[PDB]
RNA sequence: UCGUUAAGAUGGAACGGAUUAAGAGAGAAAACAAGUAAAGAGGGGAAUAUUCUCUUCUUUAUUAAAAGAAACAUCAGUGAUUAAUUUAAUUUCAAUAAAGCAAUCCCCUGAAAUUGUUUUCACUUUCUCCCCGCACUAAUGUGGGGAAAACUGGCUUUAUUUCUUCAAUUAUUUUUUUUGCUGAGGAAUUUUAAAAUUAUUUGAAUUUUUCUUCUUAUAAUUUAAGUUGUUUCUAUACAGUACUUUCUUAACCCACUCGUCUUGAAACACGGACCAAGGAGUCUAGCAAAUGUGCAAGUGUAUAUGAUUCUUUAAACAUUUUACGCA
RNA sequence: CCAUUUUUGGUAAGCAGAACUGGCGAUGAGGGAUGCUCCUAACGCUUGGAUAAGGUGCCUAAAUAUUCGCUCAUGAGAUCCCAUAAAAGGUGUUGGUUCAUAUGAACUAGCCCUGAAAAUGGAUGGCGCUAAAGCGGAUUACCGAUACCAAGCCAUAAAAAGAAGAAAAAAUUUUUUUUUAGAAUCUUUUUAUGAGUAGAAAAUCGUGGGGUUUGUGUUGAAGCGAAAUACGUGAGUUUUCGUGGA
RNA sequence: AGCCAGAAACCAUGCUGAUUAAACAAUACUAUCUUUUUUGUUUGCUAAUGUAAAAGAGAAAUUAUAUAUGUACCGGUACAUA
């Protein structure tokens, strides 16, 4: 249902649909990850940055660490965004007040089974800017199914091996 | 490195002071500055930015306007971001209370012999903070003489513009691209 | 009093009051946090029985016993001043390099372990102060040479708290000394220094 | 490097000197950016000549202060004492270069029975 | 540009940046010492030009202190380390000592006979024995032919796990050993509130508890709510070889003639021996938009007249005791 | 103007001409020995972290690492762009595969070899290297950018937000000492951001004169030379010592 | 694998230079002067200071290294030892 999907591609030199994909994707910055909802059109366009972002399946335990110790939410207004790291639950009981999953585990819960209201919650949070990827990482060129080494394209469960050394 | 448009700055366009210095409107955009940011009011806020906007754009009001606008209203509480200019063309009996930035002598001497109000900004703000049971009034801009020279061309085909012309002369612009006989119309 | 968070069961101690800093606007105030400091929480391996290296003293190198936890969480230590010269001597912990050897597991030592105690129990941190009056005293000689030195010497002995010191210091030095004389070996490894030069793999704690 | 002092942070050690100023006599040793030219040096090929920029200035709350603690005032008149003496606290004397010597002196002496420090007092005897 | 002296340098360039060093110079205003007593110099205020008294500088000695740098401890933020740990999941085991079962047979794995299973015989060991070769070996053996067994191994059991074991990999978790770096800030109506934790108090709970949970009341504290503390030192200085900082070579790392037109300049593209001074988007006219400013259906006093205007006054002032431009 | 892919002319061309996109130009840091365009990656000022491309015998920072192959060369071979080598052979060695009767054929493709000649001396960047430091894998560890993460600081941008009161220390309950903000293009606070030629803008700084203000002058000004625990990101400002005489 | 002979080619030999090695040895005679100890080295000069390395700066086979070394016998044999 749901897919983290991290880049890991610099911003140089980047085809224009590819551009416009990661636009809308919202991975702006070179190793940011972010959660997204796994439809058709979700796949389709995954598909067309496939080489430049790596992504794979969050497992519950990953999404609230990572949520945990990265996570920053936009507090400002619409268009008019401020970064503030989340260290409570008054602010986001704010925010999504009205859509009754204010606190911070409700969102967690929302994001372990892409629940009732998933985009607006995503879209409140802001996309997780990540270290680099500790021991054992290496080979950007092409993809995760050539046989030589490279995390590139999806890596399903593994992902989350990653995501746990780049926390 | 980020990928953000514009650099990631947000990037506002008009007037971003009032860049007049005039001493009396600094200490009115000041009092409207103060009065917008307390009170959170709409119309406190339009005032404010009517104020800070340009005196050449800012417009004159006619008389006959602001009494045909009027006409509505038996709350008497004309304001008026702009200045108040009177009529030679009508009779102009009927009397208002009307708050401008600036009026016209006979104006303002009609105004007060009708049994009207000429009102400062000041008593404005102090008598109504809120703006209620008032009428707001813009001047027209109505195509001033920038505008009327300006406008995607005059020469070009279906425009309807005023080119540079000095035809108080006889024999000024009206052939070969302005007439269907010479060449061509626009 | 201790605060239990997690099973970790801290320890605290009422610190010394703080140096105050300069507020926004009006005046200066002293900072709130840590009115209870958590305890000194020493190296697991030290215990007052065992017989340590002194690092970086004077008579570095020699190997000294340790006498009383201090409630400053400093240490006492003692290389016992009739046979091998070291004073009874306030040190620090990681200044001090304890090793695995225990004097109260020797025979003779275990049964005057009391009396050892109750002497060390009696001192404590503010005996071993400077002091402002005595340390003025010392410097207002400046304005022959060997003198001076000697004269400062003097002074220090001279001081009531350091001959109170100096009274405790040989009387455990008193009641140790003719037990630890003559076990001759472990006499011989107090009065000799540490030994390494190139010998072997530097600080183990097999030692 | 840089140097730190308490709470005070000069980061600049070093003033830049103007480039090839050090190969030609004509050209002179104070700082000018090459900034009206294209250059080759402005493209920033590393380790040619570094070149100053904002990112280097002082701190808001330091911002013009001096090791005293005290902000700089240039005195030349006896009479401009009397607004700077309830703020000795955080402002410094300095007297002017060009002050005859009685009045120099009857200055200094003032300022000093106002109890304010004075930079250049130890001076022009 | 060149002379004298002094200091340094100097293996086919020169100078530079970044970073420390050692030398040579300079400095005390943050880079220590409030007050008290003794005796010199000033200034004031009050009292009714001189009585009282308040004050600041020099000097002798005589008690404080504060400030920065160290060092360790303690936190919070951030790392690195090396041991671990929970209950699940998924064809794990391995021994322990008592029993059995078959003998190339079994755990296995072979080889065979439309859209099903199943049936056949092939396959272990040996430091056992025999026969031939008779020492023929890579070998404390050996090549070939046969037999032997279950010591060996396999399975079924029955107990057993600290004799030896109890995997691996995921899953959810919980720690721990050393240790590296960091400390913005300073909370006169939000450094407050709640949380946490401790000692109490009352009611519940449930895996049942010495870090078990909630809420009832009470106090404190910090894990809340951005470093503090202690002891040293500089130093009991008045500028010293220490401290600050300039200059100076060093050494490591980097560093190609600037300007220029040029797609592309370090160029075998061009200008430049050196230094000084002078040396280049201006002014007027007429037009435009912008913005400021004054007035408004008008506006602009044009030419010109007037004056107790007549150092300034070569403008400033006024418009007869309903021209003209543009709209 | 350059590159990939598609592409037309021309024997071909670092030739002429395109298409789509990305670069370079105008822009760089790290790698590619070296290098305008290849790769990684786009830059305020700093500290710490962990990595990328890329490497890890020495030059030269990290492994004389592990693990299985292959390879001897009387001119071995050594990484995209990148700076040559083919048809054709080989009873050199290594794997296969088809066939025939533990032996004879035939093929096949790996390496290696012949085929393989040129102008100052000469070039895997150099030394060297063959139980590789070669070539093909795989397994780990380490080093490795100004990018990335965390923190500080600077400016810009945007957002919050504003038009009145006691804190501490020294003394010996009462005396003393330090501090005690309201400038609306100002002050407090937060978060984001930072390439740059041609070119446009803003904020400054300096020079000559004038009105205005309130100062400096012969107990020595301007000027000048040497400087300054000096200030400012900077242009510069200020000052000290020496000269100097309005 | 192991070898051999074999060219006007190649390196010596020969021959030239060798402040091309910022190179060096032996011999002859010589400069208030040489040697040991102590204190010091915190107008151009006339007492005078330097270390790219101290800190236990400790360390005698030998061909090998798909086998060696002793010792006794006659490069060889035997017996020991690592």
């Amino acid at each position: 249902k749901v897919v983290f999907v991290i880049r890991l591609k610099g911003v140089n030199k980047l085809p224009p649909k590819v551009r416009s994909v990661f636009r809308l994707l919202r991975l702006l910055q070179v190793h940011n990850g972010v959660f997204v909802k796994v439809n058709k059109a979700t796949k389709e366009m995954l598909k067309i940055v496939e080489p430049y972002v790596t992504y794979g399946y969050p497992t519950l335990s990953t999404v609230r660490k990572l949520l945990y110790k990265r996570g920053y939410v936009r507090v400002g207004k619409v268009r008019r965004y401020a970064r503030k790291k989340i260290q409570d639950n008054a602010d986001i009981s704010k925010h999504l007040g009205k859509y009754n999953v204010h606190g911070i585990e409700d969102m967690v819960y929302q994001l372990y089974t892409c629940g009732p209201v998933f985009k607006k919650v995503n879209n409140f949070l802001w996309a997780f800017k990540l270290k680099p990827p500790r021991k054992g990482f290496k080979a950007k060129r092409h993809a995760f199914n050539e046989p030589r080494p490279g995390d590139w394209g999806n890596r399903e469960a593994h992902i989350n091996e990653l995501i746990n050394r780049m926390i | 490195g980020i990928a953000l448009k514009n650099v990631g700055r947000i990037k506002k366009h008009g007037r971003k002071h009032l860049v007049s210095k005039n001493p009396y409107l600094r200490l009115l955009v000041k009092l409207y500055n103060f009065l917008a940011r307390r009170t959170n009011a709409n119309f406190n806020k339009i005032i404010a930015k009517r104020l800070i906007m340009p005196k050449r754009y800012r417009p004159p009001l006619s008389l006959s306007k602001l009494q045909y606008h009027m006409a509505n209203h038996p709350n008497d509480i004309a304001v008026v971001v702009g200045s108040i200019t009177d009529d030679k063309r009508l009779f102009s009996l009927k009397q208002l209370k009307v708050c401008a930035l600036r009026f016209t002598e006979t104006a303002r001497k009609r105004i007060e012999d009708a049994g009207g109000e000429c009102l400062t900004f000041d008593q404005l703000a102090l008598k109504y903070p809120t703006g209620k049971k008032c009428v707001l009034l813009r001047g027209p801009t109505k195509a001033r003489t920038a505008e009327k020279h300006f406008g995607k061309a005059p020469g070009k085909p279906k425009s309807k513009a005023r080119p540079y012309v000095r035809s108080k002369g006889r024999k000024f612009e009206k052939a070969r691209g302005r007439r269907k006989s010479r060449a061509y119309k626009k | 009093k201790h605060y239990n968070v997690k099973g970790k069961k801290k320890v605290l101690v009422p610190v010394n009051a703080k140096k105050t800093i300069n507020k926004k606007y009006f005046g200066r105030k002293v900072a709130s946090k840590k009115k209870y400091v958590v305890q000194r929480k020493l190296r697991k391996s030290i215990e007052v029985g065992k017989v340590a290296i002194i690092l970086t003293g004077k008579h570095m190198g020699k190997r000294c016993i340790i006498t009383k936890i201090l409630n400053s969480g400093l240490l006492a230590v003692v290389g016992p001043y009739e046979i091998n010269g070291v004073p009874l001597k306030r040190v620090d912990s990681r200044y001090l390099v304890v090793t695995s050897t225990n004097i109260f597991n020797f025979e003779n030592i275990a049964k005057l372990k009391d009396d050892f105690l109750n002497y060390a129990q009696d001192i404590d941190d503010d005996s071993f102060i400077k002091t402002l009056e005595i340390k003025k005293k010392q410097k207002k000689l400046l304005k022959f040479m060997n003198n001076v030195i000697d004269k400062i010497k003097e002074i220090r002995k001279e001081d009531p708290k350091v001959q109170k010191l100096e009274g405790i210091q040989k009387d455990i030095g008193s009641l140790l000394k003719p037990e630890i004389l003559k076990n001759k070996v472990f006499a011989h490894y107090l009065k000799s220094k540490f030994t390494l030069r190139n010998d072997m793999v530097l600080h183990k704690m097999k030692f | 490097a840089v140097k730190k002092v308490g709470k005070i942070i000069k980061k600049r050690t070093k003033k830049f000197t103007r480039f090839q100023s050090n190969r030609f006599m004509r050209v002179k040793p104070a700082w000018r950016k090459p900034r009206g030219i294209d250059c080759r040096v402005r493209r920033r090929y590393k380790g040619t000549n570094l070149m100053p920029s904002i990112g280097y200035g002082s701190n808001k709350k330091t911002k013009f202060l001096l090791p005293n603690n005290k902000y700089k005032y240039v005195v030349k008149n006896v009479k401009e004492m009397e607004p700077l003496i309830m703020n000795h606290t955080k402002y410094c004397v300095q007297i002017a270069h060009n002050v005859s010597s009685k009045k120099r002196k009857q200055i200094i002496e003032r300022a000093k029975q106002m109890n304010v420090s004075v930079i250049n007092a130890k001076a022009r005897l």
